[PDB]
């Protein structure tokens, strides 16, 4: 049971991704990775006001259809 | 006014992002400082304290290492990175070691203050801002992230 998820870019921009509830929150990480062409290490994910841990599955964080995740800039300067 | 009537998108407890477009030169002086991998404490230091040095930034990285000990353990940043409190401490008080985002967080909320980070691309257009805090823009310690790579400060244009 696949799920369509929106992710908020760094940018504000908001884009789908088909997820599993069963993966972990490094895999949703990866995708983003791979959409933005960023790093995982330059950004983490929040959902609710909760940050979303990388070890931890999607499920734990009550994602469903349509809810939107938050990415958020390590910034280093 | 423009810089107060934006709307904040609350991330984490007291952190918000908005994602606006101007050109920061429109609402905001631009003061510079080094690049001598200091320039975050260097930013923080002109606009919170009232005499500047070249070396006021010190006297931030001393909050930042009282602030670090009583909020690092809960910084929504520092999950998933498997560096405990005394590694990046220790780490983080280097001579020209960068700071940011992870650093403000912290110093918002040991100095009771507002910090907001403005992200501009090369066209010194603004492509996002995270605020940590719940001040306002016009109170708030306004901070330039230029090339993902450098800080300078910024004071409102009245």
């Amino acid at each position: 049971a696949t799920l369509n998820i929106l992710v908020r870019n760094d940018k504000g921009r908001s884009s789908s991704y088909e997820v599993q509830l069963t993966q972990t929150v490094a895999v949703l990480k990866q995708q983003v990775c791979q959409r933005e062409r960023v790093q995982a290490d330059q950004f983490w994910l929040s959902f609710e006001g909760k940050p979303m841990d990388d070890e931890h599955p999607l499920g734990e964080y009550g994602l469903t259809t349509g809810c939107t995740v938050f990415m958020n800039l390590r910034l280093r300067g | 006014d423009f810089l107060d009537s934006l709307i904040w998108e609350r991330v984490v407890d007291d952190q918000y992002v908005t994602n606006p477009t101007f050109c920061i030169s429109d609402y905001f002086e631009i003061v510079r400082q080094p690049g001598d991998g200091n320039c975050f404490y260097h930013s923080i230091a002109e606009l919170f304290f009232d005499v500047k040095t070249p070396f006021s930034f010190r006297k931030v990285k001393e909050h930042l290492r009282l602030a670090a000990d009583a909020f690092y353990d809960t910084e929504p940043e520092a999950i998933g990175t498997g560096v405990t409190k005394e590694e990046y401490i220790q780490a983080a008080m280097k001579d020209n070691e960068w700071g940011g985002s992870l650093e403000a967080s912290m110093l918002s909320k040991q100095l009771q203050i507002t910090i907001i980070l403005w992200v501009v691309n090369q066209t010194e257009q603004v492509t996002a801002a995270i605020k940590f805090g719940p001040g306002r823009v016009s109170t708030a310690l306004n901070l330039m992230h230029v090339g993902r790579t450098h800080f300078d400060a910024l004071r409102v244009i009245n």
